[PDB]
RNA sequence: GUCCCACCCAUACCCCGCCCUCAGGGUAGAAACGAUGCCCUGAGGAGUAGGCGGCCGUGGAGGUCAGUGACGAAGCCUAGG
RNA sequence: AGACUAAUCGAACCAUCUAGUAGCUGGUUACCGCCGAAGUUUCCCUCAGGAUAGCAGUGUCGACCUUCAGUUUUAUGAGGU
RNA sequence: CCGGGACCGAGGACCGCGCUCUGCAAGGAUGCUGGCGUAAUGGUCACCAGCGACCCGUCUUGAAACACGGACCAAGGAGUCAAGGUUUUGCGCGAGUGUUUGGGUGUAAAACCCGCACGCGUAAUGAAAGUGAACGUAGGUGAGAGCUUCGGCGCAUCAUCGA
RNA sequence: AGAGACCGAUAGCGCACAAGUAGAGUGAUCGAAAGAUGAAAAGCACUUUGAAAAGAGGGUUAAAUAGCACGUGAAAUUGUUGAAAGGGAAGCGCUUGUGACCAGACUUGCGCCCGGCGGAUCAUCCGGUGUUCUCACCGGUGCACUCCGCCGGGCUCAGGCCA
């Protein structure tokens, strides 16, 4: 007897993508030798993002980006591993260099019609091995709708799994004193 | 494919996942939503609170095409006016000329207003508008007219 | 570009035409492959620059890769026999894997097929005839 | 030609880990089979009744999969196949298919005694 | 008889697709990996002078 | 009934060899690599109901071995390997 | 006499609805590796059955914050065996 | 400090720590010698001998049971398919997304192309008539990866106070 | 009429065959089993034994180990021949012994020197061609002490099993 209370634990994060893309592999090898190979540890911060699926790499738009654009960061490099979403709402985009993943058509557009430059993790690496002068940046989590049922339970203020929306589906019973109680 | 499924792992252990004392019988609990007040009480309050009664009048004929009126906010506003001129409008080389938008053409009635606009006067043709849309319509140079 | 000689290992490093893979152990039937291998340091139709022997009516033929013709596979090879010597192909062969850096780590493989080529083209001797251990009583009579 | 120097090989087993209860019924095969029996006391491991194989029966990696000789099997079909095994002459051995016809049988084989590849069922 | 025979692809990715398969259509290495016999071709982008 | 010496053996404890699992490191101005590879170091291994991963076989379809075959394909028997 | 009505009668035989429903008996097909339980809380014309909470597995993410403990010590409260 | 006996030999150019320092017992066995080169060593099968060993499947707190099914062999033999949901993995586009009801074309049940509407999403709340999201650089406070001109700026997320 | 990622004689319609047939029930109705010699019957003339059926010879064929019980012919069960065990069960696991049978490895390789023999040019040089543009090839020149094979002698090294 040795009396252990774990045996044969495994670890909790990835270790290797799940999808099978040729280029992520490559971008994969090559990041891991700087990760290995490099003192900062952006490269190793990089390296496990790369890791992460889609539904955790949410898209970051241009407007978010203008929104770390300020107090003195108009000249640093943003990094989001991730999609670039263009957004209608802003209507005049400053100028600005970003490195990502991949960007949408409208987005590159409104970029390269500024007077910007778009940039490739390649070149990122190319340019700034060590990540000098960058900010990091990431999508909103929680903003999806399937995390809006997550947890349903009384006095929670969840949503319900309904099949339509109406007077005649829930509200009733358990939602108003006049029918029995509420919740 | 029923090459990859859990069936085939199965294959030489009795009572296939089922269970020994608990044999996987054919319906036991009832049918549907059978016991909805008697027995499935725990999971039809604990979920889906409301389940049971009744509330509100009732209408007898709806016909959804009278309570048909789309809206659109006024920061998408700008969106409608194709890409070549916006730029023009906002860089600003008019200086004396004005848009006039239709949105019963692009399939909305009612402006609402959220966010923020630019200082360019403008025109705006709607079913129907808002206390505040209007307001800033005003505040932005422009005049919003009812068209019908 | 879009392409390299990583992404056609990567391509074809699964499975392609020139593979043979059974048990104990896994070979590739190439024309530019030495030792018949199967990885990515002997693939020689995916890398760049690649080496190949192949034996002759009397000795060695040497084919090697020109890189400016990659799109011209009708002229892309570089064709030399060797049928002088022994040791003045090993020198040739040494010097032409092992002079420019044209895949000098490919010299011991390169000499080495060479060396088994020559070895498998003399008169073979007659082997001895077999002998008999618990059928000799039988035999006997 | 011989092989290598390697390591002794050590089999660690040589029995066949026949099947519970089939030497008695002629319907069940010598294959092993799992028992799922509750009180089964070749699963409860009763003293003195059959082993079970476990993953601790493993070889070594340097003497796996090769024959006493030292040599590892590989089949061959023709007198193209063969030709694989030029650089590979002191770590494996060929062995012809069933359905080889004698002609090429005796290419194979003639093929083969220039080589130096040993073969292990050429006297037929 | 009513088991789902066919399938629905999107046309963006059936695109991508074709468009994969003429840039791999270029490469000779992949035309020699997959069996074909290229040792005597001028070059690998074929054309012929409207002699046909 | 009490006390004192020597001696026998468990799948228990100590040392060594081998298997698997888990964990920590090294490997490109590439003379380079089934990079899903190789090398170094440490710990652990019982199990019904049940959960997950990897692999072996059977009938058909696409591609490829320019695959085997009436000088004998498939099938069957065989205290022969 | 609940007797007889083609060896069938306290409601004949033949085909269909019909693969009638079952909280109840019986069975449920190759290998290896890793982890590993419960007969207990609440409600039900409920007590050979279900939902609910508990025990378990798998997939993860953010720290590696340094964080914690079926444990000892010191100071200070309550109890009616 | 001197004797006697047993089991084992993993690794495969040098690198390190040391000593009694032309060298060594110091990061893992080498040297000399004999017989035989075949049934000798070794492997399979049958039998005698020493020790061990109750019949499988199943319900059950408890089965070798005086609990049930099983005389023997060959073939057949049991979680599948559709519609509608839900979470997770891969892929394409992205404030938009979905060609195939239909039309054009075709080497013809394949492949390719085409367009008005429409489905979901972009705005909610009330039984209903109805109304409808910026005081601030889209707020303040405590933690936060990372970056930094070293002063600070501070993603995601948690808690809290406000609009 | 044209087709299939459908089944392949216990499957596929109940029926691949004189199948809604044979057969059962007074009747409404119920309802099977059963494909394959060989390319061509060339389906064994004749002799002999026998009451007959059959047998032995002898014939056709690539084959009668295809003979109208006919392609391939497995298991349950049975006969003969060969080997072995048995004092109220048999079967099985660990480890030797006896008897029967058997797969591997081994039969040398490498290098050097001396002599014999056959050779045919080695280095060098210049002309052309290719190339990684500095290395290669080809055309001619060499001249015994170069290179290249064969044989005999010697030497060193390593190589099977048990100790
Ligand atoms: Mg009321
Ligand atoms: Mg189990
Ligand atoms: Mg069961
Ligand atoms: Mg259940
Ligand atoms: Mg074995
Ligand atoms: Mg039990
Ligand atoms: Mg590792
Ligand atoms: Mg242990
Ligand atoms: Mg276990
Ligand atoms: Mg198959
Ligand atoms: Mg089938
Ligand atoms: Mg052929
Ligand atoms: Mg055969
Ligand atoms: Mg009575
Ligand atoms: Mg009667
Ligand atoms: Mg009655
Ligand atoms: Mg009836
Ligand atoms: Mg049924
Ligand atoms: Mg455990
Ligand atoms: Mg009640
Ligand atoms: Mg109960
Ligand atoms: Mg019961
Ligand atoms: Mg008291
Ligand atoms: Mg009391
Ligand atoms: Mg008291
Ligand atoms: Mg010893
Ligand atoms: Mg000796
Ligand atoms: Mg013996
Ligand atoms: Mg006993
Ligand atoms: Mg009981
Ligand atoms: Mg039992
Ligand atoms: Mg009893
Ligand atoms: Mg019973
Ligand atoms: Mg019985
Ligand atoms: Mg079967
Ligand atoms: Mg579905
Ligand atoms: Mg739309
Ligand atoms: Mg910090
Ligand atoms: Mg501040
Ligand atoms: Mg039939
Ligand atoms: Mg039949
Ligand atoms: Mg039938
Ligand atoms: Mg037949
Ligand atoms: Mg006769
Ligand atoms: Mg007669
Ligand atoms: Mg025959
Ligand atoms: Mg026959
Ligand atoms: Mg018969
Ligand atoms: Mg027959
Ligand atoms: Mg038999
Ligand atoms: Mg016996
Ligand atoms: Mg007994
Ligand atoms: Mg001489
Ligand atoms: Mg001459
Ligand atoms: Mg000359
Ligand atoms: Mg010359
Ligand atoms: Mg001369």
């Amino acid at each position: 007897g040795i009396d252990l209370r774990w045996k044969h634990v495994r670890s909790s994060h990835r270790k290797a993508p799940k999808s099978d893309n040729v280029y992520l592999k490559l971008l994969v090898k090559l990041y891991r030798f700087l990760a290995r190979r490099t003192e900062a540890p952006f490269n190793k911060v990089v390296l496990r993002r790369l890791f992460m699926s889609r539904i955790n790499r949410p898209p970051v738009s241009l407007s978010r980006i203008a929104r770390n654009l300020k107090n003195g960061n108009e000249k640093k490099t943003v990094v989001v591993v991730a999609t670039v979403t263009d957004d209608n709402r802003l209507l005049q985009v400053p100028k600005m260099e970003v490195a990502a993943l991949r960007f949408t058509a409208k987005a590159r557009a409104r970029i390269e019609a500024a007077g910007g430059r778009t940039l490739t993790l390649d070149q990122l690496a190319l340019e700034k091995p060590t990540g000098a002068n960058t900010l990091l940046l990431r999508g909103p989590k929680n903003a999806r709708e399937a995390v809006k049922h997550f947890g349903f339970g009384p006095h929670k203020h969840k949503k319900p799994y309904v099949r339509s929306k109406g007077r005649k589906f829930e509200r009733a019973r358990g939602r108003r004193r006049s029918r029995g109680f509420k919740v | 494919p029923t090459r990859f499924s859990k069936t085939r792992k199965h294959r030489g252990h009795v009572s296939a996942g089922k269970g020994r004392v608990g044999k996987h019988r054919k319906h036991p609990g009832g049918r549907g939503m059978a016991g909805g007040q008697h027995h499935h009480r725990t999971n039809l309050d604990k979920y889906h609170p409301g389940y049971f009664g009744k509330v509100g009048m009732r209408h007898f004929h709806l016909l959804r095409n009278h309570y048909w009126r789309p809206s659109i906010n006024i920061d998408k506003l700008w969106s409608l006016v194709p890409s070549d001129v916006r730029e023009q409008y906002l860089s600003g080389q008019k200086k004396d000329t004005a848009p006039v938008i239709d949105l019963l053409s692009h399939g909305y009635a009612k402006l609402l207003g959220k966010g923020r606009l630019p200082e360019i006067p403008v025109v705006v043709r709607a079913r129907y508008v808002s206390a505040e849309a209007e307001r800033k319509v005003k505040e932005a140079g422009g005049v919003v007219e009812l068209v019908a | 570009s879009n392409v390299s000689a990583d992404l056609i290992w990567e391509v074809s490093r699964n499975y392609n035409s020139f593979l043979v893979k059974q048990r104990t152990g896994t070979f590739s039937r190439d024309a530019l492959n030495l030792t018949n291998q199967h990885s990515r340091k002997h693939a020689g139709f995916v890398n760049d620059k690649a080496l190949g022997i192949v034996p002759a009516e009397k000795g060695v033929k040497v084919i090697a890769k020109k890189v400016k013709a990659a799109n011209k596979p009708a002229s892309s090879l570089y064709t030399v026999t060797y049928k002088s010597t022994a040791r003045k192909a090993y020198k040739a062969i040494a010097s032409q894997a092992a002079k420019h850096g044209y895949r000098a780590d490919l010299r011991q493989a390169a000499v080495a097929r060479a060396s088994a080529i020559l070895r498998s083209q003399r008169p073979v001797k007659p082997e001895p005839p077999k002998k008999l251990r618990g059928a000799a009583a039988r035999r006997a009579a | 030609v011989a092989a290598k120097k390697h390591v002794p090989i050590v089999k660690k087993r040589t029995k066949r880990f026949m099947r519970h209860q089939s030497d008695r019924f002629k319907c069940l095969d010598s294959a092993w089979r799992k028992p799922k029996g509750i009180d089964n006391r070749v699963r409860r491991r009763f003293k003195g009744n059959l082993a079970m194989p476990s993953i601790g029966y493993g070889s070594n990696k340097k003497t796996k999969h090769m024959m006493p000789s030292g040599h590892k099997a590989f089949l061959v079909h023709n007198v193209k196949d063969v030709e694989l095994l030029l650089m590979h002459n002191r770590t494996y051995a060929a062995e012809i298919a069933h359905n080889v016809s004698s002609r090429k049988r005796i290419d194979i084989i003639t093929r083969a005694k220039q080589l130096g590849v040993k073969v292990t069922n050429a006297k037929a | 008889i009513w088991r789902k025979w066919h399938v629905k692809i999107n046309q963006g990715q059936k695109r991508f697709a074709t468009a994969s398969a003429l840039a791999a259509s270029a490469v000779a290495p992949l035309l020699m990996a997959r069996g074909h016999q290229v040792s005597t071709v001028p070059e690998v982008p074929l054309v012929v002078d409207s002699a046909a």
